[PDB]
C-alpha cells in the first residue's frame, strides 16, 4: 500500500475536491490503508454492482430467474442505455439486464433491475439487512448521478462500499455460482479502460465497476491483486473537481498506479 | 482517421450494407456480436460513464443484410435548442412529427433512433427522437434539460421529460 496515500494527497491538490480511498484486504477484510474512508460520496454507477448483488440473491432464494424476461418500451428508455435501446423490441432476460448494466454501465437496464426488486428502497433495505448502514440510494436513473453538494441522497461510504463489496465477492450472502457471476460481470467491464485497469501490469487480475455524475464526480471499486488472482479490494471517490475527466481519470489512474507499485 | 461521429452517423444510410458501415465509421471504432447481436455498434468520444456511439441494425444477420436501424446518443447536436418546459406540456400524443416540430422547435431535437420493420418500405417505422433546451445538451457528460419523444407511422405514441425548465 505504501506511497499512495501522498497521491491522493497530491490528486486531492490537481483536482482541487475531496477524494475518499481505501484498501481492503480481500481474505482478511482488515483495512489495509485509507483515506477519508467515512466521507459521502456520491456512487453514481458503481452502485450497479450492489444491485445486482441483490438481484443475486433472489436468484439464490428462488425469487429470481437470470433467464427471466423483460419485456419494456420507449416510454423505459434513458440517457445512456446502448444495450437496452438496441433491445428494445425483443427485450432482455434479468441475465443480460445486469450484464448490460455492470460491463456497459447501461441505465435504462439499471431502472429495469430497480423495478425487479422494488425500487431504491428495496435495495437500500437489502444493504442495511447485510449490515450496510451508511449505503443508501433513493433516485433512479438518471438523477442519481446529480451530485448535489451536501446532498446524502443516493450516496455510500469509501469504507462502508468496500466492506459491502467484499461481502458480496467472499462471503456466503451468495451462492459460489452468483459470486462467479457477478465478479465475472465486473471482470468483463468494457467501460473503465481509463481509470485502475490503465496502470495494472500484465498478468494481474481486474474485476471493477465505475461511475461518473455531474460536478466533476468520478469513482470506482475494483477486487483486484497479482497472478492472475484478486487479493484486495480498492474503492477510490471523488467529487466537486472542475478538472476535465481526463485529468480526474488521470489521477484515479496514478492512486492505481502507486497502490500497484508499492503492493 | 477518428473515432465514431455525427458526420459519420448522417452519412451511414439505411439499405447500406456491413461493410459500407464499416468502411465510413471505422472498423476500429466498431463491434458486433456479444450484447449487440448482428448489429454494428461504434464508438464515439468518452462521455460520462461510457461513450457517444452509434449502434446500426439490419435487416437480417445475413452477411449482404442492409441498414434498417440507425440509433446514437451523443453524436449529434440540435441545431437550435430551443424547448421549455412548457412547450414540451403542449405535445399531445397523437400529433405528426410536423406538428411536435412545430412546438417544440424546428432545430431541438435529434434523432435517436429510427427503424424501418418492413425496410424499404416506412410502413410500422419507428421515431424516437432527443430534445433538448438551450443548455441542455451535452456530448460529453449528462443532460440538464432533456425531453424523449417516440413516434410510430408519424404519430407521437409518447413523451417524457428529465430536468426541463
Amino acid at each position: 500500500h505504501p506511497e499512495t496515500l501522498v497521491k491522493v494527497k497530491d490528486a486531492e491538490d490537481q483536482l482541487g475536491a475531496r477524494v475518499g480511498y481505501i484498501e481492503l484486504d480481500l481474505n482478511s477484510g482488515k483495512i489495509l490503508e485509507s483515506f477519508r474512508p467515512e466521507e459521502r460520496f456520491p456512487m453514481m454507477s458503481t452502485f450497479k454492482v450492489l444491485l445486482c448483488g441483490a438481484v443475486l440473491s433472489r436468484i439464490d432464494a428462488g425469487q429470481e430467474q437470470l433467464g427471466r424476461r423483460i419485456h419494456y418500451s420507449q416510454n423505459d428508455l434513458v440517457e445512456y442505455s446502448p444495450v437496452t435501446e438496441k433491445h428494445l423490441t425483443d427485450g432482455m432476460t434479468v441475465r443480460e439486464l445486469c450484464s448490460a448494466a455492470i460491463t456497459m454501465s447501461d441505465n435504462t437496464a439499471a431502472n429495469l433491475l430497480l423495478t425487479t426488486i422494488g425500487g431504491p428502497k428495496e435495495l437500500t433495505a437489502f444493504l442495511h439487512n447485510m449490515g450496510d448502514h451508511v449505503t443508501r440510494l433513493d433516485r433512479w436513473e438518471p438523477e442519481l448521478n446529480e451530485a448535489i453538494p451536501n446532498d446524502e441522497r443516493d450516496t455510500t461510504m469509501p469504507v462502508a462500499m468496500a466492506t459491502t463489496l467484499r461481502k458480496l465477492l467472499t462471503g456466503e450472502l451468495l451462492t459460489l455460482a452468483s459470486r462467479q457471476q457477478l465478479i465475472d460481470w465486473m471482470e468483463a467491464d468494457k467501460v473503465a479502460g481509463p481509470l485502475l485497469r490503465s496502470a495494472l501490469p500484465a498478468g494481474w487480475f481486474i474485476a471493477d465497476k465505475s461511475g461518473a455524475g455531474e460536478r466533476g464526480s468520478r469513482g470506482i471499486i475494483a477486487a483486484l491483486g497479482p497472478d492472475g488472482k484478486p487479493s484486495r479490494i480498492v474503492v477510490i471517490y471523488t467529487t466537486g473537481s472542475q478538472a476535465t475527466m481526463d485529468e480526474r481519470n488521470r489521477q484515479i489512474a496514478e492512486i492505481g498506479a502507486s497502490l500497484i507499485k508499492h503492493w | 482517421a477518428g473515432v465514431m461521429t455525427g458526420a459519420k452517423f448522417t452519412q451511414i444510410q439505411f439499405g447500406m450494407t456491413r461493410q459500407q458501415v464499416l468502411d465510413i465509421a471505422g472498423a476500429e471504432n466498431c463491434e458486433t456480436g456479444g450484447s449487440f447481436g448482428d448489429s454494428i455498434h461504434c464508438r464515439g468520444h468518452a462521455a460520462g460513464d461510457y461513450a457517444a456511439y452509434a449502434t446500426f441494425g439490419f435487416t437480417s444477420a445475413a452477411a449482404d443484410a442492409k441498414v434498417d436501424s440507425k440509433s446514437q446518443e451523443k453524436l449529434l447536436a440540435p441545431s437550435a435548442p430551443t424547448l421549455t418546459l412548457a412547450k414540451f406540456n403542449q405535445v399531445t400524443v397523437g400529433m405528426t412529427r410536423a406538428q411536435v416540430l412545430a412546438t417544440v422547435g424546428q432545430g431541438s431535437c435529434t434523432t435517436w433512433s429510427e427503424y424501418y420493420p418492413a425496410y424499404p418500405s416506412t410502413a410500422g417505422v419507428t421515431l424516437s427522437l432527443s430534445c433538448f433546451d438551450v443548455d441542455g445538451y451535452s456530448s460529453t457528460g449528462f443532460y440538464r434539460g432533456s425531453a424523449h419523444l417516440w413516434f410510430t407511422d408519424g404519430v407521437l405514441q409518447g413523451k417524457r421529460q428529465w430536468d426541463l425548465v
